[PDB]
This record gives structure tokens, sequence and C-alpha cells, in this order.
């Protein structure tokens, strides 16, 4: 009996097998090419809705919605047509737990990045439409409150829309996200969104700057912040932040570059100085042979980027 | 088969041993702020041959962009390309110029002496506090004894005498020595200009950018996962029917394979799409030059590369071989100027190439080799050709450097 | 006749009964007729409906029978409407498109007498149980010969039948195909187990399209409509039926493989002693050929054009030998 | 109209193409680059190109018309039954998105950068240059000839397009080639307008994933195209007879010139509204549908299903794209000149608005019906919905009451007091009342019938609020008797809600009228 275990699979495999949170049939093979990455992060993500979606009382509330006396667009103020959504769900907890999100995680709006809730597989716990979520959030909005329900909405709402399964089921035009981005301050949001996450996760401000391309110089500023940096520009800053991710060799966090370009700091371009730098470091450090695939990735990317006019 | 899992484990040392060299490289660039037109460090100022070959003791001050030597053919005009070649470090068999690296030696004389002065007074300089603004590259070539060295700096202080430091400084100057398409001989560009059918095309491309030994080794390697993979089925075989300390051995060699293998075609298939892509845009931009319009396809399975050039009068992209010979030799220099493109290479040399192309279309080819090298400034080319440039009315645009040798 | 049952729509709105009346040539090889000898050249059948009137009450020569005998004269002429072979319709159509081999094993085996499917399936299910007993044996010794060599005889008088029949099927298909430019054949594989024997059709319209077994979703329509045409059109000379029945079958496929079948048609047409094919054709197709066998019938009416039963010669719909003496 | 049908400035007319405007050298660097890319079978790298620069800055990248073709053809290539593949193309998901999605996304919003033009944000060469490239791919998507069931021309000399040496992306065929086939657009619509309402997971998905966006996009880049050729491609001026000619020659002519059958009407009908609740009538033969890429139907192994869509979410969508069908045929229609009729398309306005509403009222299902009728932008459906309403009205009016009374209120929606009048007779009429020939048994249908029929006259008044606003309802005496004839039918049904047939109370419109512009039901609870 000393042979046990089939590499270290079976391990991962089967408890990926039990936590799945999914009523069919599973495949082995797809968790065998979900457990068997090893190279790229594509199954791990950060999923803020972890249970299944309480489709009952979800589809009551589309129903109630759909249909109703005033037939009109949902004011920000009257309350959010509160005579149906109060006896459903009083609170805003209350619907985040309908739409899949446990308790505790409703009570700490946080990524903690301690217990790797930032990197964690897919549950394959169904979720309910995203344009109808977002309109039942909105129903909770409540301009005419105290900051702290207010900041508790802004708060979930960022932790929505950077969820895994919920940026993927997103749809084209993000017409519901861009109205609950108008009713706050942009710097509101940004400081908010840094609250959330970590400062140097560059994944997630990537997938930030994919939903809301034009926050990009606004992130910028509270990243790279001039007071914040000293006597040093932005630019300076950007250039140490990649030499550190350099030398710890962090090529995945040095890849989401991404996030970086085609700002007023480092724009596409042949004849600028940062990418030459850059694509200068990259191919001192890539060896094609025996390397990360991020190094590659880099190499591409940045060369693209120069060419960009 | 004991000797498949022999093979396994030693491609897996290597692996290791490959991994540890890539993990002991550190960041050479410093990112001095400083100030885009002017030239980076490290092209040849000069270069001064001592009882080299056939003449004397020469001095030739090589220009910071393009050079165009026109020293006569039969008067030791590829001395230069091989004295830069053996200076900044190549082996003999490629260079192929010469029985032995005796006989580069002048007759009647034991020693010769290759001094090259790198320039380090621009931007991304190698040490530039230790060495100043030039690195002197030095090495003698005697009858007996060793060929020494010495990497002396402006003052003549021999900073060293080995070799490894000629690697470290020509590979932060980024000069591919070691690729013989580079520094191309007399040989290398006829065939590489005269290569007729789609396949040779692709294996020229292929093999001068580097992206054959790569899918080279990765097809080494795949064979010997796929055996190690058949003899592992037959040892865990065996294994029942009986050991453990061997299984597990080549159940780890095997997984590490197998991770490595999906690592390595990964960054092959970036590195092959970045490659292509950049010979296929620099060969549309060439085109533009004769008022053409084309592409380049690379096709795995054909195995080939495709040209397809619209000319004036015509309205379908016909095949590069449905052409006439002045339109398909441009293309083919167009194709060589777009595979030396991808490889950003600080030094380039060549050859004449005055007979491959005849009459007119051996003028455009020149003008079509000045227009888009003496633009980049990062790359210094050295062409080598009998024929005069001043001749050619293209000499008035600046940064071309011709040097036309006084002594037939 | 698979499709939905309307019997008001054949009725005339108002008019009280609708009448089809259909005249055949008679043989002296069927019984059970009325008033009608068999040295007789005519069989008049003809169907009445009627809104009353909730039976089956058809004519033969213009006299009353229960369906049961014109159902009986139908199989005695061995044509049947069940049958989706000697009729086609727009769901027998749909089921053709995808069409599985078992099908086509099921529809050989019913051509022809299917108990010999049946008994060399009962003897091969003898041999497998008697090997089983067999290696439970390693009285069981005197078994396994008597067994084989019934098998082996029962397999001497199956093969070769079959197998002409394969073989002329298959040479019919070529014939067939030929116009369109490809090969193929009817194969019967013949595994080892009889129940598994298969049938395999070899297709090559479409260059891209790989040889291998029809289906709706990999290939287009047309070729796969044009191909399962032939293929009926193959299995008609050696059945007895007097004629087959098709229809939406020259709505068009493409214009190119319609094309190609209505030349196959012609050319099939060409040979004398052939089955009378009904055609539709609900879309008009430009440039359609026509041989000189076959006659154009048109129903389209113009305002121009007189009412129908008032005019005499308006009658006829989209016929021309009338007006001409004899 | 708007500036995306009249900005014609940096236009360079050719024989093709009138839309067709040059190239700078700008855009012909980013027309080669993405091309080069697209030949590489880099299709992550040309969506990071297109997305890397797209809202942050003035000026706009234009996406070539064979990109845009490319990104067509990879909006099928749904992960669901194309994930191995997708997988094999990019092993390292850097953007964690399916190619699908991604040029799906980048399609819809290039689709909402061209549909208003802001000068302002972008320069109007782009965005002059964004309209032909879309133009030239919608002219390249030209239906073939319908039936039952010109290889790739480039107009620029300046580039070498990726199209020319290929015809598939992934082992899917280019969407123009597989719709330039006789019976696939036609067979496309029927497919997903099929799936649109099925509870199989395969089947929804391909709907819900595929060919809903996909059609939304193409039929808005036809209405697009058809608004520019009636503006320039006509010749202005005509003698009302060549403009029928060139109005058959038009972009949506030649779109639903695919969809003509036998009877264009009927047939019509049928087609919109196929796979919904309405009972079909007179035995139509079944419509044929097939998977238009291969395995569409099948799930592959690796993709797990994990997302459920409540019944009203995907009722609603198939309904608004059934919507969208409908009302590109009548802005196709109401160019046609009264007295003439279309040659090519065999279409009447008259013949399509009684065979949609003969569907309509064939409804058994109120939802659907609701769905249909409930818009959330009037003043957009303005022009063919309350044609509908009316229809479906006069013949809910037809079944349920033998005396059919002549409906003119669309054209009353130009006066109120005439709209309210012509209320008033219909309700003292009883026909809009609870009728009373109908039996007990038969309460249910009747019922259905009456919330149908409120249902109609609820757009009806919505569209005379939007025409005429709130001014004159009490102001006017003949407003009031309105309300207050609502109020009798409120009586008439509630007598029968007395007569304890069934404990659901009966449809009543009081309240809604009340909300809308009843004043809270008249002086009731306000006074």
């Amino acid at each position: 009996n000393k042979s046990i275990v089939i590499t270290s699979n079976t391990v991962a495999k089967s408890e990926l097998q039990k936590s799945i949170k999914f009523s069919g049939s599973i495949p082995e093979i797809y968790l065998d090419v979900v457990t068997k990455e090893t190279i790229s992060d594509k199954y791990k993500d950060w999923h803020f809705i972890s249970k299944n979606c309480h489709y009952e009382q979800l589809m009551d509330l589309e129903m109630k919605d759909t249909a109703y006396s005033f037939l009109f667009g949902s004011s920000r103020s009257q309350g959010k047509v509160p005579e149906f959504v109060h006896l459903k769900c009083p609170s805003i907890t209350n619907l985040l737990v309908l739409f899949g999100v446990n308790q505790e995680k409703c009570n700490s709006l946080k990524i903690n990045y301690e217990k790797k809730e930032n990197s964690r597989y897919d549950n394959l716990c169904t979720i309910f439409p995203v344009n109808k979520m977002l309109k039942f959030l909105m129903y909770f909005y409540s301009d005419d409150d105290n900051d702290d329900v207010r900041e508790f909405f802004l708060k979930a709402f960022i932790c929505l829309i950077l969820d895994r399964k919920v940026f993927n089921a997103m749809e084209s035009d993000h017409r519901l996200c861009f109205k609950v981005l108008e009713l706050f301050n942009e710097a509101h949001f940004i400081n908010s969104y840094f609250e959330i996450v970590d400062k140097n996760d560059f994944f997630l401000h990537y997938r930030l700057l994919q939903i809301f391309p034009h926050l990009q110089s606004a992130l910028l500023r509270r990243r790279f912040s001039e007071k914040q940096g000293r006597t040093e520009t932005i630019q300076q800053n950007i250039i140490k932040e990649f030499n550190e991710f350099f030398d710890c060799k962090n090529y995945k966090n040095l890849l989401y570059i991404l996030t970086m370009y085609g700002s007023k700091f480092i724009p596409f371009g042949p004849k600028c100085q940062v990418t030459e730098y850059f694509k200068d470091c990259i191919l001192d450090i890539s060896n094609e042979t025996t390397n990360d695939v991020e190094i590659s990735i880099l190499k591409g990317i940045l060369n693209l980027f120069s060419k960009i006019r | 088969i004991e000797q498949v899992d022999d093979e396994l484990l030693s491609l897996t040392a290597q692996q290791e041993n490959e991994e540890q060299q890539q993990q002991r490289k550190r960041r050479r660039h410093q990112f001095a702020p400083m100030t885009l037109e002017e030239s980076p460090s490290g092209y040849i100022k000069k270069v001064i041959l001592r009882n080299f070959m056939c003449h004397e003791h020469f001095e030739l001050e090589l220009g910071s962009r393009l050079n165009f030597i026109v020293g006569n053919n039969g008067s030791g005009k590829s001395a230069i390309l091989t004295a830069i070649t053996i200076g900044l470090g190549a082996k003999a068999s490629e260079t192929n110029r010469g029985s032995s690296l005796k006989d580069l030696i002048r007759e009647g004389c034991y020693s010769a002496k290759i001094i090259l002065h790198l320039d380090n007074s621009k931007y991304g300089a190698y040490q530039q506090g230790i060495f100043g603004n030039e690195i002197i590259v030095e090495r003698i070539i005697k009858r007996d004894g060793p060929a020494s060295f010495s990497l002396r700096s402006e003052n003549g202080k021999e900073i060293s005498n080995k070799k490894k430091d000629i690697q470290t400084v020509v590979d932060y100057f980024s000069v591919p020595v070691s690729n013989p398409m580079c520094f191309l001989s007399q040989d290398a560009a006829r065939s590489f200009l005269t290569a007729s059918t789609s396949q040779d095309k692709y294996s020229h491309f292929m093999k001068g950018t580097l992206l054959q030994e790569i899918t080279e080794n990765l097809l080494y390697a795949s064979a010997i996962h796929d055996s190690a993979q058949e003899n592992m089925a037959l040892h865990l075989e065996n294994l029942k029917s009986l050991g453990q300390k061997k299984y597990m051995e080549i159940d780890e060699a095997l997984n590490r394979l197998h991770n490595s293998l999906k690592a390595r075609d990964q960054n092959y298939k970036n590195a092959e799409k970045g490659t292509c892509f950049d010979a296929d845009m620099d060969f549309r931009a060439s085109l533009k030059v004769r008022k053409f319009s084309g592409n380049l396809s690379f096709i795995k399975d054909t195995k080939s590369l495709e040209i397809y050039i619209l000319t004036t009068n015509d309205e379908k992209a016909r095949n590069v071989d449905t052409l006439s010979g002045g339109e398909k030799s441009f293309s083919q220099m167009a194709l060589l100027l777009a595979t030396w493109k991808p490889m950003r290479s600080r030094i380039i040399a060549l050859d004449e190439f005055d007979v491959f192309m005849d009459q007119v279309n051996r003028k455009i080819g020149t003008t079509l080799i000045v227009k888009k090298l003496k633009d980049i400034a990062r790359t210094q080319t050295i062409i080598i050709t009998p024929q005069d440039i001043g001749k050619i009315a293209d000499i008035d645009s600046s940064g071309v450097s011709i040097h036309r040798m006084r002594d037939p | 006749i698979g499709r939905s049952k309307k019997v008001e729509d054949f009725i005339k709105n108002g008019q009280d009964v609708s009448k089809i009346e259909i005249t055949l040539k008679n043989s002296p090889n069927v019984t059970d007729i009325e008033y009608i000898d068999a040295r007789d050249e005519t069989i008049k059948i003809t169907r009445i409906i009627t809104r009353s009137k909730r039976r089956s009450d058809y004519l033969i020569n213009d006299y009353q029978v229960s369906e049961s005998v014109v159902k009986t004269l139908v199989a005695q002429l061995n044509i049947q409407l069940d049958n989706l072979c000697q009729f086609l319709s727009q769901e027998r159509v749909e089921e053709f498109a995808r069409l599985k081999s078992v099908k086509l094993l099921v529809e050989t085996i019913r051509s022809i007498d299917a108990s010999l499917l049946d008994v060399l399936d009962e003897l091969r299910e003898l041999q497998g149980n008697e090997q089983s007993l067999q290696k439970d044996l390693d009285q069981q010794s005197k078994d396994l010969e008597t067994i084989k060599a019934k098998l082996k005889e029962d397999h001497a008088v199956l093969e070769p039948k079959l197998d002409d029949i394969v073989s002329k099927i298959s040479a019919r298909f070529a014939r067939l195909f030929n116009n369109v430019g490809s090969a193929g054949a009817v194969r019967l594989e013949k595994p080892k187990d009889y129940a598994e024997w298969k049938i395999e059709i070899m297709v090559k319209f479409r260059d891209n399209a790989p040889l291998k077994k029809l289906d709706s979703h990999t290939q287009s329509g047309g070729e796969r409509a044009v191909s399962t045409v032939l293929y009926m059109i193959a299995l008609q000379e050696f059945t007895s039926a007097p004629f087959r029945v098709v229809d939406e079958i020259n709505q068009g496929m493409d214009s190119r493989n319609e094309r190609i079948v209505h030349k196959a048609m012609v050319e099939n047409a060409c040979a004398e002693n052939t089955s009378q094919y009904f055609l539709i054709t609900p879309k008009l197709l430009t440039g359609l050929h026509y041989h000189e066998k076959m006659r154009i019938h048109c129903v389209m009416a113009g305002s121009w054009i007189p009412n129908p039963s008032e005019d005499p010669k308006m009658i006829h719909f989209g016929e021309t030998s009338n007006y001409s003496f004899d | 109209d708007g500036a995306l049908i009249n900005s014609v400035l940096y236009v360079s007319p050719r024989n093709g193409a009138h839309y067709f405007v040059e190239l700078t050298e700008k855009h012909l660097l980013a027309f080669e680059m993405l091309n080069s890319m697209c030949l590489l079978e880099n299709y992550d790298h040309v969506l990071l190109f297109l997305e890397c620069q797209f809202g942050k800055s003035h000026n706009l990248a234009v996406i070539p018309f064979d990109i845009i073709l490319v990104l067509f053809t990879l909006s099928t290539l749904s992960e669901y039954y194309k994930e191995p593949i997708l997988r094999a193309n990019d092993p390292y998901n850097t953007s964690r998105e399916t190619l699908s999605r991604r040029a799906l996304k980048l399609l819809q919003k290039y689709l909402a950068i061209l549909k208003e033009f802001d000068s302002e944000q972008y320069n109007l060469y782009d965005l002059e240059l964004l309209r032909c490239q879309f133009f030239l791919a919608i002219d390249t998507l030209t239906p073939k000839k319908q039936k039952w069931g010109k290889t790739f021309k480039n107009p620029y000399r300046s580039y070498i397009s990726c199209l020319e040496q290929r015809n598939t992306i992934l082992g899917n065929r280019l969407l123009n080639l597989k719709l330039n086939e006789p019976g696939e657009f036609i067979n496309m619509i029927l497919w997903t307008l099929s799936n649109s309402l099925q509870e199989s997971t395969p089947l929804f998905l391909s709907s819900h994933e595929i060919w809903m966006p996909l059609l939304e996009i193409l039929i808005d880049l036809f209405s697009c195209r058809q608004d520019y050729f009636i503006q320039h491609e006509v010749a202005q001026n005509v003698s009302k007879s060549l403009f029928v000619q060139r109005l058959s020659e038009s972009p949506l002519a030649v779109f639903f010139e695919s969809l003509n059958t036998r009877n264009f009407a009927n047939r019509f009908s049928e087609y919109v509204f196929l796979n919904c609740d309405y009972k079909l009538p007179s035995d139509n033969y079944a419509t044929p549908v097939h998977p238009v890429y291969n395995g569409e139907n099948t799930i592959v192994d690796t993709y797990i299903p994990t997302i459920k869509c409540s019944p009203l979410y995907k009722s609603q969508k198939s309904l608004a794209l059934r919507r969208k069908l409908i009302g590109s045929c009548f802005k196709l229609l109401l160019r046609v000149p009264d007295g003439h009729r279309l040659i090519t398309p065999r279409i009447v306005a008259d013949d399509v608005i009684q065979g949609i509403s003969r569907t309509l009222a064939s409804f058994n299902d109120i939802l659907q019906f609701k769905k249909f009728f409930m818009t959330e932008n009037l003043s957009q459906e303005s022009y063919f919905i309350p044609l509908l309403a009316e229809g479906t009205l006069s013949e809910i009016l037809k079944d349920t009451q033998e005396c059919v009374v002549i409906l003119t209120l669309v054209e009353n929606l130009s006066d109120g007091v005439s709209f309210c009048n012509e209320v008033i007779g219909l309700v003292k009429s009883k026909c809009f009342a609870f009728t009373e020939q109908c039996s007990q048994a038969s309460y249910e249908e009747a019922v259905l019938n009456i919330e149908k029929c409120d249902v109609c006259l609820l757009v009806l008044l919505r569209y005379l609020l939007h025409l005429i606003g709130t001014e004159a309802i009490l102001d006017a005496k003949e407003q009031l008797e309105m309300l207050h004839a609502i109020e009798k039918n409120d009586s008439g049904r509630r007598q029968w809600a007395k007569a304890l047939n069934l404990g659901n109370d009966p449809p009543l419109l009081y309240p809604i009228v009340s909300q809308m512009f009843g004043v809270h039901d008249k002086s009731v609870i306000i006074e």
C-alpha cells in the first residue's frame, strides 16, 4: 500500500469535488482540467457569491418588479417602490443573502487576502441574472440617509462587480453599473475600492479598468499619488513599482503593465523611453527555454503597445 | 527500457540546471532618466587591424547607423566582417572565413591584432563609470601559443583578460555574434537571397530568427516524454507484479517534464507569434517603397512561407512567384530586412549583394536598404559592397557613412 | 400518410360532396374486385368526402365498397401508403434527413423477408450461450458441433442473397451518383455478430466532407436531399410498386443540387417502363430543364382567363396533348 | 435626422459604396497591424489591441470591416460547446474572458459608439470611417435568395486583408459565408426565435449566448444602412414610381426578401411569434430548424452551465427581439408611397398588421402579451406599436362581440377629446364591457380576452399621454366622462365579481388609469 496518491491532483480534485455546491454530473474531466493548471490562475478568482441563489424569492421580486402600479422609471427617492421590497427583503443584507452571499461576508465587505479569498476555485453556484440583481440593489440606494448606509451600498456594489461570475455573466453595456458609478463621486468610488482591494492587487485593478476604463487615470492618481509619493513624480513611482515587481519575480502581478498602459503617464508609441526600458529588462530576463509564461506574454504585450501609435 | 528512463533523468537534470541559470540572472538596466533621436551606446566607433590577413595596420571609423564600406573585392573586402566577428567572439566554423585562425595572421608575421572601440559615452552604457566612454576589445592571434585577449579601457588599463567578460558585455549590448544571420557573409547572403521554394523561405526565416532550434528542442523533449510515459506504464505493471524509490523518481521526473513541456509550448507559441508579427509588419512597410502592398503567410500544414504582393496593375494579390525577376528580388531583400527586424540586433553586417540584382532593380534594392536602415538608431549596419554608392544619387541622405578604400 | 388530418379542407366550402376519381391499368393478378373482370384493363377508384356522413365509403368502377376492399387491392398492387419508401411527405423527408444505419438495416431486412435475420439472431444467441456453457464446462461436448453446423448452414444460405442485393444496390447508387460527379456505394458491413451488421453510405459530392454516414447537421441540406432521393430511386425497379410519390422535393436545394437531381430524374425518365412520380414545386426555379418525355402541369389562374367551368377548353390545366387530335 | 445619416464630409463615394472613406496613415497602420495579428490566429492580441485604447482617448481606433467579420464569426464560438478549442487557442486566459464574449462586447460597444455621433467626443473622420466599415460588413452580409429547404472583395488597395486567404476562424466558417447561403438567414432567425424560449439548456444557451445579441446587432446595423440608403442612394425628387423600385433594392428589402415564403403575411406572423403561447391556427406546417454551427445543440463536458434565467427574463428578451423584427418590417413598409406597393417583397402594411393582430389576440398567456406591449421607450416604437395595439383590440372586439365597432383611435391620438369620446362610445356599446353572452364555463377565456383588451387600450392611452400630456383630463368634461365611463365598466365587471363565478377578481383597469391619468380615481379618494 505504499503508492496511495496520484501526483498531487488526487487531494486537490477530491476536495474540489466535495465543496462543489452543484447538483448535476460534474464530469471528472472538468475537475482534472481545473486542478491541473499550475501555470495560470484562470480558475482561481474572487468570488463574492459563494452559495446558490434563492431562486424562488428572486423570481417573486422579479414578477413584482416587472408589473406594478406605477409602471414608470424608478426614481432615486420615494423609497424605491417600498411596498413589496420591504415585505420581501427589508434590508440590503437580506438581498445579498438572496443573491448568494453568506452572512459572514455580508458583515465584513472586504477581500481577505490572508484567507486567500482573492484566489478560490469556482464553487459552481448558480447566480441570478446580473441586470435584475443590479436593479434590486438600486432599489436600496436611498440617497437621503446617513453616510454609513451609502458606504455599505457602495462597497457591496464594488464587491459584486468584481466577482468573477458576475464579471463573466456581465452584459456588454454597463448601463446599470454606469448609473451606480454616476450616483457616487469618482474619487469617493476609488477610495472605497482601494479600501476593499489591496493596493498591489493589479489583477483586480485591470478588471475594474475593464469595467470602467474612464477611471484609469483617477485610479493611478490614487495608487501613485504625487503628494503621497513625496517629491517623486508618478512616472518615477511607476518605474519603482516595476523595479520591485521585477526583482521580486512576481511576474503575474507585473503583467497585470496591462493597467499602466494607455494613461497620460505611460502612453502607447514607439519613441517613449519607459517602454524601451521595460522591454530592455524583459529581454534581459527572457530565455525562451525555461521561463515563466508571463515573461513571454509581457514581451508580446509590450511589443504590441510599442507599435500602437 | 532503462535507457529511456536514463534519458528522461538526464533531460530533467538539464532542465534543472537551465532553471537555476535563469534564477541566477538579475536586472542590469538602471533606467537613467536623462533626456530618442540619439543612438544608444555599444556601436563600433572604430576598428584597427594590425597585420591582419592581407593589408597592414589599418584604421576604419565606422558610422553610428549605416556604413557602406567600398573596399573592392579581392582587396580584403571581407576582412572587416571576419575581424569584427572574431574580435566580438564567435566560433571559427560559423565564420567560415579562412581555414584556421593561424591563416588569418598575415604571412611573414607571427601575430595579428584586432582592436575594436565600442562606444559607451551615450546612454545604455555597460559600467560607464569603470570603462569610461569607450570599451576597447583587443584580440591577439599568434602562430605559437593560445590566442590572447584584453578588454582594456581608454586609458589602457586592462580591465580583464578572460573571455566570459566578452560574453557579458556583448549580451548586455545585445550583439548576436552567435547567430550567423546578423553577420551575413557572402555565401550566406547568396543562399538566403536566392531562396525560391516557399519551404526554403520558411526554413531560412525560422533558422535565422532562432525559432528552428526551439522547435527542435521542444519536439525532442516531447518524444522523450512520450517514450518515458510508455516505459512508466511498463514499470507500473512490473511494480504491481513484484522499486518504489525508482517509481517515485520516475513519476516525479515525468510530472516535472510534463509541466515544463506545457510551459515551453506556451513560450514557443508566444515567441513565434511575436516574431512572425514583426516580420509581417516590416515586410508590409518595406513593400510600400515600390508602391506595392503585400503580406507574409506562415503555414504549418505546408510548412512554408508564402509572400503575396499586389502591384499597381492588377487588383488581386497574386503569389509572389507569379511575378518578374526584379519584383521577386525586391521581395527577397525586403524579406531579409524583415527577418533582421524581429531579432533586435545592436550590430548587423553584410557582404555584397550586387551580383544577385541586375541594373535598375539593384539600385532600387540599395535604395530600400538605405531608406529602411538609416532611420533606426538602435541598429548599426556595416554593408560591404564593391559597387560605388557615390554613383547612386541617394547619398545626400544623412546618417549614411561611405568609407571608400583609397588603396585598390 | 404521416400528416395532419383535415377532411374539411378537401370539401369545397359550400358543396356537400368532394369527389376524386383515379383510373389505373388492370391485370389478372389481383383478387377481390367488384364488377371488373380479370381480362379487363380498367380499375376506377373514387373517393368522396362529405360533411354530413362520417364513414369510409369508396367506389370501385362506380360501385360503393368499404375501405377494406380498396385497402386490400392497394396491398395486392404491391403499393404501400404507410411505408415511407413508396410515399414521401414533408414529415417523411424530415425523418429521412436524420437517418441512422440501423434504420437502413431495418428497411433492407423489411424489403426482403425478415425471417432470415430473426433466425440468424436466434442462432447467434444460441452460439453465445453454448460458448458460455463451454467455458463453464472448461453431454456438453456433444453440443457446439451441431449448433455450429446449423449456424454455418444458415450463414451459407443467407450470405449470397444479401451479397448480390448489396452489390446491385451499390451499383445503382454509383450509376445514380455519377451525374453528381461523386462515388458512393451502399455497403453492408458484416461483423462476426449478425445483429451488428450495419449499412455504410460513401459520400463524395463535397470534397471537404469526409466519407461518413448520412446526417443532416454535418452535411448540407441540398446534398443530403439529393443523396436520399437517389437512394429512394435506386430501390424502385426491384420493388413491385407501380409508382412512387415524392412531396416537397423540387423545392429549391441551392439551385445546384436541385439542378443535378432534376438531371438525374431526367436520366431515369429516359429509361422506359419507369414509375410515375407526382412532383411538387412550391418555389419556381429559373431555367428548369424540361425533358420531352415528361410534361409540366400548371394550375395557376389568370384574371383575364375565363372561369374554368364556363370555358370548355380551360377545364384541363397544364395539358397540351388534349387540344391536339388523338 | 442625426449626424450618423447626414455626415458625408469625408466620404469618397465609389461605384460599390457611397459611404466610402479613404484611409489615413495612422488608420492604415492600425488596419495592417490588426490584419497581421489576425493572420497569425492571435485573436487575443487583436481584442487586446481594440480594448486597450477604448474609452481612454479622444481619438477613436476604428475596426476594419474584415476584422468586424472576424469578430462576428468569433461571437459564434461560445464556450459551452467550444471550450476545448478556445482553451487550446489561449491556454493562458490573460483576460479571464472567452474570445466570443470579448468579441461580442467589442461589437456591441462599437455599435453603441456608431449609433450616436459624438463629434465632440470623437472627431468626425473616425466616426465616418467606422460607419463605412460597418456598412461594408453589412453589404458583405447580403442574404441569399430564400430557400425552403463573390468570394471576397476588398475596397481598400492599401493593405492585404486577412480574409482573402481564409474562410474559417477556429473551425467555424465565416458568418457572411454561412449566411450567404440560400436557406441559412431565415434558418438562423427561426433558430434563435425558437430557442429564445427553450427550456433545454443547450438550445437556450445557443440562443442566449450567440444568436440573440448577434441578431440585435445585425438588425440595428440594417436599420442604420436603410436610413443611409434612403437619405443618399435615392435620387431625392422622384416620380413616386422609381422610388418604389429603389426601395425594392433597399437593405431592409433584401433583408426581408429572404423571408417572403409563399404568403408573407401569415408565414411572417408565424415566424416572428415562433414557439410562443398562441395556438397554431389552420394547422400550419411546422418550420424545420437546425443548428447553424455544427454542435450548437450540445454542451461540452468541460463546460458546466451555472446560470439560471427566470421565465419572465427569457420571455421579455424574446418578445423584445420579436418587436425589433416587426419594427424593422414596419420601418421598411412605412416608406412605401400610398397606392403603390413593393415589387420584390410582396408585403403590405395592412396584411402584416392583421396577421400580427391575429397572432396577438390568440395568445393564451397574458405574460408574453404584456411583454410584447410593455416597452421601456415609447418614442422609439411609436410608429407601429399603436397600430398593432388597435388591430389586436379590433380583432378581440370582433370575436367577443358580434358588432365590430370601427376604431379610429390611432389618428385620434392627435386630439385627446376625440380619443376620450371614442373610448366612451366603445364602453357604452358594452364591447369593452364584460360580455353577457359568455357562459360561466368559459369565463376564463373571456377574462383572457378582456385583460388583453385592457392591455391594448392601456397602450393606446400611454401613447395618447405621450402625444398630448395631462392638460384637460378634468378641464374638458369629455375626459371626465371617459373616466366616469371607465368607472361604469368597473361596476359592470364588479357585478359578476359579486356573481361569484370564481374567487379570482376580474381584471379591472380603473386603478391603472387612475395612476396614469385618472387623477387617482378622480375624486373617490382625492376628495
